[PDB]
RNA sequence: CGGGGAAUCAGGGUUCGAUUCCGGAGAGGGAGCCUGAGAAACGGCUACCACAUCCAAGGAAGGCAGCAGGCGCGCAAAUUACCCACUCCCGACCCGGGGAGGUAGUGACGAAAAAUAACAAUACAGGACUCUUUCGAGGCCCUGUAAUUGGAAUGAGUCCACUUUAAAUCCUUUAACGAGGAUCCAUUGGAGGGCAAGUCUGGUGCCAGCAGCCGCGGUAAUUCCAGCUCCAAUAGCGUAUAUU
């Protein structure tokens, strides 16, 4: 079993850190490639410009077409697919506009029906989509 | 103009009125302009007062974007068998 | 560098289970009996009681003749007696654990107005407390959470500037009396 | 359970309603459309 | 940048600490000095590097990781305000100076208290109690609901006067006006399970969409979208990310 003497501290602590490198969440935090491959670069939100509109096909038992957008981040230049949240809101997003994009909620894991799309647009032209969908504010250009 | 849905398909059903929430496509013969372009819609209300109705952007210019006008004809089925019906009017 | 202090505490702890029926049951019952604004008041009283009980739990574990246990416990028992929760007969640190939330909610100035007959409803007690009609000794208190002490319990009055007290009827009597 | 069981009973009912035979008629129509048979005239003998 | 320390936490621990206190380091990058008790000083000097200002083209001048402000970067952060009256420091000094510091402005970072209504009579609706076979009838019974009626009590506001203060502002204290809910009107998320609260009504019809997960939509949609009703927290409440 375990080494369980009284002078056995450095063996136990070496064992802890060595085996803790096999922890998936710990390694994802501390190998540091999961923060260098991360498109947001450890940011809660990014801001991008719309490159094109995309219809992503639904996954097998669900039959629909989900309205996504290929945007390009300002801060590094990467290409990211983002999901426009509510019904009838893709028309608010116009070609080449400033978009404030968030995560979708599973911390890098693709969420729900949309496959491989893990971000959602929160704001367009510095107006929130929730206000536009609820018909409270007006979108400038 | 002619108002249509803003979908991704080929055919676009003609809209006979302007909807207050749906975003439509106004299609008309016009001098050709390269997108992007801000688009504004006005009407004479009374005594030359230009009233604003709708606004948007200019999408791609092409005559191939067909607009389809629909007409649905109603009928009241007054006799019903199993999977068979006799309909009048 | 500034001449300020940033020390501040949160006086409540939200429950871990958000929607369980018995918890919502008990909190709504206490809201009804003691006339409170929201669930944060019940959570506040429960958190203060948890503070007192945690102190008593740290004090029981020490030896009986520990000077720290003696001094801290006797001070705590004195404090809970002066509030009006414990009794002079049961001044032992064992009995502190046998305390309930309503034993603290009975000491609010809202309920002390309600029980002593200064008002007639507990919402009436709250609406008199907010509108500067109830005083303690010589100070008009406007807070319905004032924990009234035992020596301070005896004389709670009409706040003589009030229309129910000394005189000067309010704006409504003044306006209706000058109608004609 | 009630909602699920109700949907399951709906599934069994829709499975019973989802079911010369029609397959033979479809095969004959496909053979006629392929140019092998010009037209189906009639039935001569029913055995 | 380290520590004092922060958040969580039964016990053990995990994570954080740029950040007002202490110690360190640097004033765009390196380097070398002057003076002085104390500096390898940059609101001092001399060079090279990189930027960069005024030219009469001969030359001259730089250094906001000080206070306010701008650009730029961004998901991300305030006034080119007022004063040395407080706290202390500097000098030749009971006197002068101080963007140290104080004070107001922006500020839903976060924290504490705390309004958005209280009582009575009626008018219905139920619940028990008594009398009545029942239907029904009463109560000095209870519980609800009433753009119902009655009065009283108030603060948000507008405004005087005082106080506050360096001069103000604010809080506190007084006169004056100031409240019937059909507004001086509370929001934000939700109603398939987890998970509290609808198999309610209409629209769209495996479309649009919803949904963290499991899943729903293919016509009686318990999940979409509205209305009504209802639930949760409540001047707050959603989401995203990090961490426990």
């Amino acid at each position: 079993g375990k080494c369980r003497g009284l002078r056995t501290a450095r063996k136990l602590r070496s064992h802890r850190r060595d085996q803790k490198w096999h922890d998936k969440q710990y390694k994802k935090a501390h190998l540091g490639t999961a923060l260098k491959a991360n498109p947001f670069g450890g940011a809660s939100h990014a801001k991008g410009i719309v490159l094109e509109k995309v219809g992503v096909e639904a996954k097998q038992p669900n039959s629909a077409i989900r309205k996504c957008v290929r945007v390009q981040l300002i801060k590094n230049g990467k290409k990211i697919t983002a999901f426009v949240p509510n019904d009838g809101c893709l028309n608010f997003i116009e070609e080449n506009d400033e978009v404030l994009v968030a995560g979708f909620g599973r911390k890098g894991h693709a969420v729900g029906d949309i496959p491989g799309v893990r971000f959602k647009v929160v704001k367009v032209a510095n107006v929130s989509l929730l206000a536009l969908y609820k018909g409270k504010k007006e979108r400038p250009r | 103009p002619l108002f249509s849905q803003h979908t991704a398909a080929d055919k676009h059903k003609l809209q006979r009125f302007l909807t207050a929430d749906m975003a439509l496509v106004a299609t008309v013969y016009a001098p050709i302009t390269f997108p992007p372009a801000s688009v504004l819609l006005f009407k004479q209300k009374s005594n030359g007062m230009h009233s604003l109705i709708a606004t948007g952007h200019l999408m791609s210019v092409d005559p191939d974007r067909m607009v389809i006008k629909r007409v649905v004809l109603s009928g009241h089925p007054f006799k019903i068998f199993t999977k068979m019906a006799v309909v009048r009017y | 560098p500034v001449a300020r202090s940033w020390v501040c505490r949160k006086t409540y702890v939200t429950p871990r289970r958000p929607f369980e029926k018995s918890r919502l049951d008990q909190e709504l019952k206490l809201i009804g009996e003691y006339g409170l604004r929201n669930k944060r008041e019940v959570w506040r009283v429960k958190f203060t009681l948890a503070k007192i009980r945690k102190a008593a739990r740290e004090l029981l574990t020490l030896d009986e003749k520990d000077p720290r246990r003696l001094f801290e416990g006797n001070a705590l028992l004195r404090r809970l007696v002066r509030i009006g929760v414990l009794d002079e007969g049961k001044m032992k640190l064992d009995y502190i654990l046998g305390l309930k939330i309503e034993d603290f909610l009975e000491r609010r100035l809202q309920t002390q107005v309600f029980k002593l007959g200064l008002a007639k409803s507990i919402h009436h007690a709250r609406v008199l407390i907010r509108q500067r009609h109830i005083r303690v000794r010589k100070q008009v208190v406007n807070i319905p959470s004032f924990i009234v002490r035992l020596d301070s319990q005896k004389h709670i009055d009409f706040s003589l500037r009030s229309p129910y007290g000394g005189g000067r009827p309010g704006r409504v009597k003044r306006k209706n009396a000058k109608k004609g | 359970h009630a909602y699920s069981e109700e949907r399951r009973s709906a599934r069994l009912h829709e499975k019973k309603e989802h079911s010369v035979d029609p397959k033979t008629r479809l095969l004959m129509y496909k053979m006629v459309n392929s140019g092998m048979l010009e037209t189906i005239t009639g039935c001569i003998s029913t055995g």
